[PDB]
RNA sequence: GCGGUGCGCCGCGACCGGCUCCGGGACGGCUGGGAAGGCCCGGCGGGGAAGGUGGCCCGGGGGCCCCGGGUGUUACAGCCCA
RNA sequence: UGGUAAGCAGAACUGGCGCUGCGGGAUGAACCGAACGCCGGGUUAAGGCGCCCGAUGCCGACGCUCAUCAGACCCCAGAAAA
RNA sequence: GCGCCGGAGCCUCGGUUGGCCUCGGAUAGCCGGUCCCCCGCCGGGGUCCGGUGCGGAGAGCCCUUCGUCCCGGGAAACGGGGCGGCCGGAAAGGGGGCCGCCCUCUCGCCCGUCACGCACCGCACGUUCGUGGGGAACCUGGCGCUAAACCAUUCGUAGACGAC
């Protein structure tokens, strides 16, 4: 009936000032604003939900237009609740400042 | 989903530095009452700083040159514009989300306006330092519609005062009808206070 | 150093009843109510004792630029106390060499014309500040009188007629002529 | 030296590895205010060399222990005699501080000699730190705290924790 | 205009730091922005800055250099630990900690109460608005 | 190196987009500032330059060497047939500038005023204001037209009156009249709007705007002279005949 | 059934091992055999001064109720030391 | 060493650039860090951590400073006597 | 063959996964409550009481929904759903509030009894905003529209040519 994932923002890639490393993404999870509070979300699965033109098969039932690139919150970033997530396919940078879902279900509570 | 930030008392670059970053994270921001924004240091320094900005024009065709936007909304827009990569297609995707206003145009005059406390003159300046209202700056450097805005601004300062008077009037009825009904919500008040809502 | 505390008491009399609206001190008495706002100055204003016989201005953790903003507030309120009881009368006199300066008084106190200054055809309308009354005393030669409550507005309105009469493109050591502030006093006495 | 963190006061004694003339040279003690024991023994040789014909190689460090606080809960006046290198010549200064701890007051001195005069810990030479009677302290900056019934509010409470909402409804107060 | 003052014996409430949530008594003022003990609330005699302590309306009468034996006396004599707890500040401090420990089932048991406790007051406030309407017309 | 001998700059930069006027009928760029201590009046008119002739008059001024001697001064004739008011327009005051609120045209509009709404009058079926005019001959239409004044004397601040030139009373080739918004400056906004609505479908002569011996502003488009060169346009120095490619151009 | 090899594409859990950044436990060594402090009653005896507690005044805060100054080693608080 | 000096001319010692990417100093042959097969994980240097721009969104510590020409990072890019 | 009002499939743009309908504003001060009282046409004054690390809290509020049913208790009758008007707003106007009523029920909401719904056999983009945004169209109905621009010609207030 309700939402079973937390709001994250694909803010950027793991980048220096003049070099970006696309294989590691930076996830701004809404709610957590320090490394104090980042402890829960480490090792959690995080999905980039997008929809395209051509239909693709879905695990559960009928083929939708909606797709994902799956991920995994690797470890905490910076000092302000930013987190590093490493995706199985390196995210497209059209998704910069768009909604990707930090899930709950590599649960350890 | 939309930030409706108030501009009254906020600092020029401090609010810009926090707006510009939120908008890059795909948060639609509305900064309102930008005449209320003030800039640190005395007025005459900030006057000279913008007069120094006016003097900088493309010598061979000023119409091509730097567009010195004189409205406080567009002095706030341009200071945010400097804190965005406005050449790239992610940084122009940003500015399209930002929506800046002189006064409080509807539909934003009947929405609760948020405050950035990390960009506020009471929080960030000393009470013995000096500041410069963007209303006085813009007007004296060539903004026309301050005395237009300030009279439309004085309409809703009467209209919203009636709304608040009409809302205190309904909260007095709640501080009467929480009390008449105190005996038959007694089960429903305790469990709120065991888990710490009305304590 | 940051001086931990600096205070000075203004002993407000029985005839003058002052109050404070945050830090906007209002001063009423025999000849009008004077208000002045101190939003800028950043001090504690305490009105203590029954019948409120002393105002007390403090300054917690004040440096040298901010300790000098205590006795100014003392003297501001003390001038406010003076002007509310005794008033401010600035008797200013007309100095000339040859041409007698004709000063006629217009618009029930406010506007003051100055004819024939250094033999000039140009009449000079000087309006006084709102709440300052100008008069010319008789059986005299050369005398103006201002009358008011706020010292800020009486001298400001006197400075308007002292700088109305400046001698342009000359040696002002020889051409001494002009309307200058001769005497600083009050209307009625203690 | 680098006046890093809070300085620890070390007692460093030492003497000359023996001559045929003097079989046992005199033991020389010093109050060294150092971040750690390693640089305390380095700063020991600096001053002793300035005073005697006692270098590091023609000498030995005998004891190196931190002289701790004998009253770290009592508020005390401290009078530090300085010798700092300005951009033109050196100057003898007498400065006064107010701390529980001697080493903390010399830490509080190193920041202050940097703050007001832009002198670094290499320029500065702390020659004497003497705990002072409350009536023997000249500066009014430290004297002003010598009132039995001292009483001040915290007038303009500039709130920190500014980025905990980052976006709020209420304008924050400062008359707490 | 000020009510609370940094005076020897004032109970101040430690907001942040390692002693966040404990009461402390101001024994002596060291500096402009640094003070010097809360013997009954498990706070050792220590130097601590003014920034971290939110100073209350409790002064308990003992001298500035007095050792921790004579802080504990004037503390318990004034009876601060029970005088604190009954104040509406201390109550909403330990209402904040209850709402923190609100279990997902406790979140349910309050929500079902929230609804029925507010489903009545929308009815009852509306009936009060006829008491404003009956007098007019 | 520097300018050897100083000269004032040829022409002004205070108009320098020297292009074809974007409007043939000269727009009033700004109307006079008003104070409601005056009566209601039209602030402008719309005339046609007929020609140019002499005068003889006795100069009434102290001091001059031509004190009550006869001056032959040049005068223009502007044929000003009395304009007909066919509408009113409200302008609300916005912080983005000044926005038009609502245009309310009159019941009947003359065929000369109709022509201005068209390009090809001959080819058209002339159907303009056939369904707008119907809001005047039914009581259902009237109340909205009255509510368009009820919701204009309240909201709007600047009120201008739509007038047109009566092209019938001119010796010109053309018939297509010239519309113009004349700002009604004078008393309060309700008094101003209860005035112009009474003046709707009515004649406005020139005596009821302009009085004699009055200084006024003439807003007219300059006479077109086509693609003229820099010595013809900017009035620079001609080069001294020995020049190769031309002597009627700017050197540097 | 027992070994070997592998899944059509898409996924997933598991324990072991390598290397990792952490987090919480718990034990101990040394020191001026830590310095301080806590609790035992400020163990008996002075003496010292002060950022002077009590007692006496001065002006003012009241229908006699408390702060500012001055006194001085004790007093209905405390501080340091011999 | 010559020359008032020079991004000038001429030596010594080493290290560079040339022949060489790389991280930083916005930019730059030489400066600072560090020299390179192709990659994933981790950690650093020199430098930074309002925003562009990864990183202080620490409830960082104590002072200093008002500029009607503010100040702001080796080489390095605006000043003296007074 | 088009405009407003009232079936079923296909194309294609993707982002989103409960909303907060508002005092003004102060900062060495504020917030909310009221008799003696001056005005303004019920407010705004002085007064007095409470809140003040803001609990009439954005550290927040409201709303939170597996569903259905029978049997009882709290709770609602001043309510619940859907028509005609009643009436509120121009700065970038709004979809609200309130009443009469044709009107349908004592269901919603809080406990507890009692029962069942592909119980899809440990597993993914589920869950909404969404009768979304634009794009050709198809059935089937009502109520209403019949224009203009450009060229060509002409002018000469215009003009290199266009434009005007």
């Amino acid at each position: 009936s309700g939402r079973l994932w937390c709001k994250a923002i694909f803010a950027g890639y793991k980048r220096g000032l003049r070099n970006q490393r696309e294989h590691t993404a930076l996830l701004k999870i809404e709610g957590v604003y320090a490394r104090d509070e980042t402890e829960f979300y480490l090792g959690k699965r995080c999905a980039y939900v997008y929809k395209a033109k051509n239909n693709t098969v879905t695990p559960g039932g009928k083929p939708n237009k909606t797709r994902v690139i799956w991920g995994k919150v690797t470890r905490a970033h910076g000092n302000s609740g930013m987190v590093r997530a490493k995706f199985r396919s390196n995210l497209p940078a059209k998704a910069i400042g768009h909604r990707i879902r930090v899930m709950l279900y590599p649960s350890r509570i | 989903q939309v930030l409706v930030l108030d501009g009254r008392g906020h600092l020029l670059g401090r609010l810009a530095a926090i707006v510009a970053k939120q908008v890059l994270l795909g948060r639609k921001v509305v900064v309102v009452r930008c005449e209320g924004i003030n800039i640190s240091g005395n007025f005459y320094r900030n006057k000279l700083k913008y007069l120094a900005f006016l003097r900088k024009r493309m010598n061979t065709n000023p119409s091509r040159g730097p567009y010195h936007f004189r409205a406080p909304s567009r002095i706030f827009w341009r200071t945010v514009r400097g804190m965005l990569p406005h050449k790239t297609k992610r940084g122009q995707a940003a500015l399209d989300r930002l929506k800046v206003f002189d006064g409080i145009p509807p539909p934003y005059d009947k929405k609760k306006r948020m405050v950035v406390p990390a960009a506020l003159k009471v929080v960030r300046l000393k009470p013995t330092r000096k500041f410069a209202y963007l209303g006085r700056l813009a007007h004296e450097v060539g903004w026309k519609y301050q005395a237009v805005t300030a009279t439309l601004e004085e309409k809703r300062k009467e209209k919203a005062k009636i709304h608040y008077r009409k809302k205190k009037q309904i909260m007095r009825l709640r501080k009467q009808a929480e009390k008449n009904v105190e005996k038959k919500i007694s089960k429903f008040t305790e469990v709120l206070k065991t888990h710490g809502l009305l304590v | 150093m940051k001086t931990i505390l600096s205070n000075q008491t203004v002993d407000i009399p029985e005839n003058v009843d002052i109050s404070l609206k945050g830090r906007t001190v209002i001063v009423k008495g025999p000849r009008g109510t004077l208000r002045r706002d101190f939003n800028h100055i950043n001090v504690e204003l305490s009105l203590l004792g029954k019948k409120k016989k002393r105002l007390r201005v403090d300054k917690w953790w004040g440096n040298r630029k901010e300790l000098a903003t205590v006795r100014t507030i003392c003297s501001h309120v003390q001038n406010m106390i003076k002007g509310v009881t005794l008033g401010f009368r600035y008797k200013m006199r007309s100095v000339y060499a040859h041409f007698p300066i004709n000063v006629v008084i217009q618009e029930n106190g406010s506007l003051v014309e100055i004819r024939n200054f250094l033999g000039e055809k140009y009449i000079r309308r000087v309006r006084m500040r709102p709440g300052v009354a100008c008069s010319v005393s008789q059986a005299q030669k050369d005398e103006l009188v201002l009358e008011g409550n706020d010292i800020e507005l009486v001298s400001n309105s006197a400075a308007l007629i002292q700088q109305a009469t400046t001698v342009k493109n000359k040696d002002i050591r020889k051409f001494l002529d002009g309307i200058y502030v001769s005497e600083k006093g009050t209307v009625q006495q203690a | 030296t680098k006046a890093s963190g809070t300085l620890r006061e070390y007692k460093v004694v030492g003497r000359c590895l023996p001559t045929s003339k003097s079989p046992a040279p005199p033991l020389y003690r010093m109050r060294i205010f150092a971040p750690n024991h390693v640089v305390a023994k380095s700063r020991f040789w600096y001053f002793v060399l300035e005073l005697k014909k006692m270098k590091k190689s023609s000498g030995e460090i005998v004891y190196c222990g931190q002289v701790f606080e004998k009253s770290p809960l009592r508020v005390k006046n401290f009078g530090i005699w300085l010798r700092y290198d300005s951009r033109s010549g050196t100057h003898n200064m007498y400065h006064e501080y107010r701390d529980l701890i001697m080493a903390s007051a010399v830490t509080q001195c190193y920041r202050d000699m940097g703050a007001r005069h832009r002198a670094r810990a290499h320029s500065i030479q702390v020659m004497k730190v003497e705990e002072m009677a409350a009536a023997r302290c000249p500066r009014p900056a430290v004297k002003q705290f010598h009132d039995s019934r001292i009483r001040f509010p915290l007038p303009h409470r500039v709130l920190r924790r500014q980025h905990k909402p980052r976006f709020t409804a209420k304008r924050p107060n400062t008359f707490f | 205009v000020f009510r609370r003052f940094v005076e020897v014996g004032r109970v101040a409430y430690v907001s942040f730091g390692p002693h966040a949530g404990k009461l402390v008594a101001i024994v002596d003022v060291i500096d402009q922005n640094r003070a010097l003990d809360g013997p009954c609330t498990r706070v050792r005699r220590q130097a601590m800055p003014f920034k971290c302590m939110q100073l209350t309306d409790f002064i308990l009468k003992f001298p500035h250099s007095a050792r921790q034996k004579y802080v504990r006396k004037a503390w318990e004599k004034a009876d601060i630990n029970t005088k604190w707890a009954a104040t509406r500040w201390a109550k909403k401090i330990e209402a904040r900690e209850r709402k923190a420990k609100m279990t997902d089932f406790d979140r349910y048991k309050v929500m079902k109460a929230k609804k029925m406790r507010n489903r009545i007051i929308k009815n009852e406030v509306k009936k009060l608005q006829r008491a404003a309407l009956l007098k007019a017309s | 190196s520097h300018r050897k001998f100083s000269a004032p700059r040829h022409g002004s930069l205070g108009f320098l987009p020297r292009k074809r006027s974007s409007r043939h009928r000269g727009k009033v760029k700004s109307f006079p500032k008003d104070d409601p201590s005056k009566p209601v009046h039209l602030t402008a008119f719309l005339g046609y330059k007929a020609g140019m002739t002499h005068i003889v008059r006795e100069v009434d001024r102290p001091g001059s060497k031509v004190n009550k001697k006869e001056v032959v001064e040049a005068v223009t004739i502007v044929e000003t047939p009395p304009m007909v008011v066919v509408g009113i327009v409200g302008y609300v005051e916005t912080p983005r500038g000044l926005r038009t609120f609502k245009t309310v045209f009159a019941e009947h509009i003359s065929d000369e005023c109709k022509r201005r709404f068209y390009k090809n009058w001959h080819k058209s079926k002339k159907k303009a204001f056939t369904k707008y005019c119907k809001k005047w001959q039914d009581d259902a239409g009237k109340r909205q037209l009255d509510k368009d004044f009820s919701s204009m004397k309240k909201y709007c601040q600047v009120i201008r009156v739509l007038a047109h030139t009566q092209m019938r009373l001119l010796p010109l080739r053309q018939k297509k009249a010239h519309l113009m918004e004349i700002q009604v400056n004078g008393g309060t906004v309700a008094e101003k709007l209860d005035w112009a609505r009474e003046r709707l479908e009515q004649q406005v002569p020139v005596s009821q705007v302009f009085g004699q011996d009055e200084m006024i502003d003439v807003i007219g488009v300059t006479k077109g002279k086509g693609y003229k060169g820099v010595t013809s346009r900017w009035h620079t120095k001609k080069l001294p005949r020995k020049t190769h490619r031309g002597l009627r151009k700017v050197a540097c």
